[PDB]
């Protein structure tokens, strides 16, 4: 759906 | 349904553009199919936002997490479909040598691929 995936730490 | 056909060369950039400035600390990733792959599932998501302290592991863990495969069988990460490197390299070693034109990374999943 082209949108990000935003992981963190 | 490559990423670098989809979009051309000015909007990806723009978008990589107001993401850096979203989120400075982080870099961005493009993670795309094999296209002559067709054993795997394919990936629901396709744009990454990944910390500088991630190693290569960690994210094809992340990658891995989003299909539903058997517990036991791995696939290969090709960054630019070309390069294959260090498990153990972080995200700003595999962006400042890789970092493609636009600004993305580009990374490739295949259950095998021969060059």
């Amino acid at each position: 759906e082209d949108e990000w995936v935003n992981v963190q730490y | 349904r490559p990423f670098k056909q989809r979009k051309s060369l000015a909007i990806r950039q723009e978008e990589v553009a107001g993401i850096r400035a979203k989120f400075p600390n982080k870099i961005p990733v493009v993670v795309e199919r094999y296209p002559r792959e067709t054993f795997l599932p394919p990936l629901d998501k396709t744009k990454f936002l990944v910390p500088q302290e991630l190693t290569m592991t960690q994210f094809l863990s992340i990658i891995r997490s989003r299909m539903v495969l058997r517990a036991t069988e791995a696939f290969y990460l090709l960054v630019n479909n070309k390069s294959l490197v260090s498990m153990s390299a972080t995200m700003a070693e595999i962006y400042r040598d890789y970092k493609d034109e636009d600004g993305f990374v580009y990374m490739t999943y295949a259950s095998q691929e021969t060059f």
